[PDB]
């Protein structure tokens, strides 16, 4: 608050700031646009998928383990062990306030869970359009063919690639 | 706040809610001693210019309206503080030359 | 003390307003308590809808049949995927869609 | 789709909200710069001619000094938001130029760079203080469930498709391109041989047609 | 946003856009005031 910061609880000080025009209004509007922008930037970086996708209870992904990135239902917040590791490593009366974000950590985790489930179960088809179910071995075969590697390499070394991915 | 007679759909911050006080609390230590300003102003003899006296005054209460209502003073210019808002304040130490 | 924000639709639609007191409890001030502050005048609805007027902490307000309502904003329609190790979903028909994208280019050449 | 674009642009006036917001921000900045002239900034009057007509130079200089101080602070503040707004305008112009160069003049394979869906081409349109792109995209519409297998045993050898994925309608197995259902007979001209059935996980048994065998028999 | 759009929702062929090596697919993860990506890349190891 520009008014409370410069002239909190002083009528004469408020009268003097009224003589300077709208410098107070300009700085509040500037912080209003910044506060809107932050939520906006969160919106384009996170809400790029229309539907909330959820992984099936069957984890037969060709040996690929995703329990470290997929959310754990036991926790009240739907977050992963890795996400908890990231969240654990990150650390008044003068008119200054902190506005809460529009999307808090729970729906942020839900958006990331939807993106992860859609990616794992559909490749790029959920982003291109409707989500098309694809086996994960076939999806990685498409990815390997996308970089000039024949799919026989994956279909002969699936166990080795799964072990290296888990490691 | 928007300086317009038409408001578009959305949220707008307009004012600041404040709780207004209703009770006035003025507290000072209840010293009943009369201040020796009268001895300083009404001394029989004053010292020299270079050997200017300095009276330290403590633990007293002074009203300062005696300095106002007396018209004998041909020079009264207070510099760092307003002398009219003096009885509502309290200070650590006061020195009278 | 706390900031005062007014949630309203367009004045063409209605003159009804909803008042949010920022970052304070509903003690000093149809009352809904949110993490963003104390909301007075807006009804609380269990059903989730798309966000129209954002408030904060997942709460969005809208003017629906009429009164001002408040709800937790929805993230979209839930759609599970029938994933299995031996099933494929392949398109059989397609549509050609045209989308509009607008980007600013030039700002007004003001000389002072 | 172009008719729907025309109808949407005729109906929704808020589709050009970015351009309207830029124009409104410029207008608000200019209006703020204009209205800051009415402020006294501690002077007895905000009118320069009134100060000059009322006061002698020894005090009028102090008054106009306060006036020009407030005015220069307001002016340099205005110039500050002018430079910042020009900075995101330059960023948006660079993004639009990159978009048009990679999207109109070519076929960008970047996902969601030219709108949702598989990108085919785009057409730019003139706009006041901006440019408008009409992204023509390929979006699938109707789908169906099919049984698939990563490889096929013909004589113990593992067959993989050269392009596409094996599909089955329940009784017969076909190979088709990835983004459209177009079933074809699985032949040696569509698949290649690599490895054997003992390595590939989830391999199945089918028959691969050889076009050379009827030609040799006939 | 560009990295997530062309790296999670697709397979980018841009070098060093999704980490060193041949990019295949990536995982987004939630973070306080940020987003963190797990880029799975293809790296050759043994040559002749
Ligand atoms: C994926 O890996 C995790 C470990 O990162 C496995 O979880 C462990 O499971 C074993 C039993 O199989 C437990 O004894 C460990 O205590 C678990 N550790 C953790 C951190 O949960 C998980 O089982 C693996 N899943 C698959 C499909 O292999
Ligand atoms: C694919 O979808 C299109 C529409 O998106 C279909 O075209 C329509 O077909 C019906 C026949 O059932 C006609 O009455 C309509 O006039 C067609 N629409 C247009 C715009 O021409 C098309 O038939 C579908 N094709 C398949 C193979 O399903
Ligand atoms: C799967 O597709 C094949 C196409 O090759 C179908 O086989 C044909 O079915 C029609 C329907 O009576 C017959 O007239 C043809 O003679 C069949 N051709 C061959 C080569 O068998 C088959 O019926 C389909 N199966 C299912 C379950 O849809
Ligand atoms: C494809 O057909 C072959 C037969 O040509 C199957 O091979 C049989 O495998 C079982 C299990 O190991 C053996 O008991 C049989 O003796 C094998 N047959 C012969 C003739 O040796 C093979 O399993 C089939 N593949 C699938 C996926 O069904
Ligand atoms: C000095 O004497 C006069 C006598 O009228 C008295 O009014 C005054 O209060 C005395 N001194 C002071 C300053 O207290
Ligand atoms: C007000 O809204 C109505 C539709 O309810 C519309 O037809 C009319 O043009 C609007 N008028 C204004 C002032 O925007
Ligand atoms: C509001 O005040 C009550 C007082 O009993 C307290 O129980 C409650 O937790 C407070 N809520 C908030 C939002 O601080
Ligand atoms: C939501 O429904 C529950 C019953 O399941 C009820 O107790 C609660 O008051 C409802 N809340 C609102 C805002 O309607
Ligand atoms: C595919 O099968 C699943 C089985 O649960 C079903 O829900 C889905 O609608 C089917 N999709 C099509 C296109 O047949
Ligand atoms: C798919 O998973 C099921 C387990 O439900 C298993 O019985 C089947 O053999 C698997 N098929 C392949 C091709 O991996
Ligand atoms: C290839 O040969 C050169 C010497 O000509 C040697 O220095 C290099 O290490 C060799 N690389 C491999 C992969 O054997």
């Amino acid at each position: 608050d520009c008014t409370m910061y410069i002239c909190g609880d002083s009528t004469e000080c408020s009268n003097l700031l009224l003589q300077y025009g709208s410098f107070c209004t300009q700085l509040n509007r500037a912080l209003t646009g910044i506060a809107v922008e932050q939520d906006k930037n969160t919106q384009e970086v996170f809400a790029q998928v229309k539907q909330i996708y959820k992984t099936p209870p069957i984890k037969d992904f060709g040996g690929f383990n995703f329990s470290q990135i997929l959310p754990d239902p036991s926790k009240p917040s739907k977050r992963s062990f890795i996400e908890d590791l990231l969240f654990n490593k990150v650390t008044k009366f003068n008119g200054l306030t902190v506005l809460p974000p529009l999307l808090t950590d729970e729906m942020i985790a839900q958006y990331t869970s939807a993106l992860l489930a859609g990616t794992i179960t559909s490749g790029w088809t959920f982003g291109a359009g409707a989500a098309l179910q694809i086996p994960f071995a076939m999806q990685m075969a498409y990815r390997f063919n996308g970089i000039g590697v024949t799919q026989n390499v994956l279909y002969e070394n699936q166990k080795l690639i799964a072990n290296q991915f888990n490691s | 706040t928007l300086k317009s007679f038409t408001v578009e759909k959305g949220i707008y911050q307009t004012s600041n809610f404040r709780v207004q006080p209703t009770e006035s609390i003025v507290r000072f230590p209840n010293i009943t001693n009369l201040c020796p300003f009268g001895e300083v102003f009404n001394a029989t003899r004053f010292a020299s210019v270079y050997a200017w006296n300095r009276k330290r005054i403590s633990n007293c209460v002074a009203d300062y309206s005696v300095l106002y209502n007396s018209a004998s003073f041909s020079t009264f210019k207070c510099y760092g503080v307003s002398p009219t808002k003096l009885n509502d304040l309290c200070f650590t130490n006061v020195y009278a030359d | 003390f706390g900031g005062v924000s007014v949630i309203t639709p367009g004045t063409n639609t209605s003159n009804q307003v909803a008042v949010l007191y920022q970052d304070v409890n509903c003690t000093e001030v149809n009352v809904f308590q949110t993490r963003a502050g104390c909301l007075i005048g807006a009804e609380h609805v269990n059903n989730s809808y798309e966000c129209d007027i954002p408030i904060g902490a997942g709460i969005c307000a809208s003017y629906q049949t009429q009164s001002i309502i408040a709800y937790t904003m929805s993230l979209g329609a839930e759609n599970s995927v029938a994933y299995s190790n031996n099933s494929i979903a392949i398109p059989t028909n397609f549509t050609i869609s045209v989308t509009t994208e607008i980007l600013p280019v030039s700002m007004t050449k003001t000389s002072v | 789709a172009i008719g729907k674009i025309q109808d949407s642009l005729s109906s929704t006036a808020s589709a050009l909200g970015k351009l309207q917001d830029v124009v409104n921000q410029n207008a608000q900045a200019l209006n703020t710069l204009v209205k800051q002239l009415s402020s006294n900034f501690g002077a007895i009057s905000s009118v320069l001619n009134d100060i000059l007509s009322r006061l002698d130079p020894p005090e009028a200089e102090v008054q106009i000094d306060r006036l020009i101080t407030g005015r220069l602070q307001s002016l340099q503040t205005y110039v500050t938001q002018q430079l910042i707004r020009a900075a995101e305008i330059r960023a948006s112009a660079n993004l639009a130029a990159t978009k048009m160069s990679e999207c109109v003049l070519g076929q960008s394979k970047r996902v969601d760079f030219c709108g949702k869906g598989y990108h085919l081409m785009s057409f730019p349109q003139s706009a006041p203080h901006g440019v408008v792109f009409l992204h023509v995209t390929y979006v699938p519409a109707q789908e169906k469930n099919f049984t698939t297998a990563p490889a096929i045993c013909h004589d113990g050898k593992a067959h993989f498709p050269r392009e596409g994925v094996f599909v089955s309608n329940g009784t017969h197995w076909f190979v088709t391109q990835r983004n459209f259902y177009e079933p074809q007979i699985i032949t040696t001209d569509n698949t290649f041989v690599s490895g054997n059935c003992d390595v590939v996980i989830g391999i199945v048994n089918n028959t691969v047609y050889d076009p050379l065998q009827p030609e040799l028999d006939s």
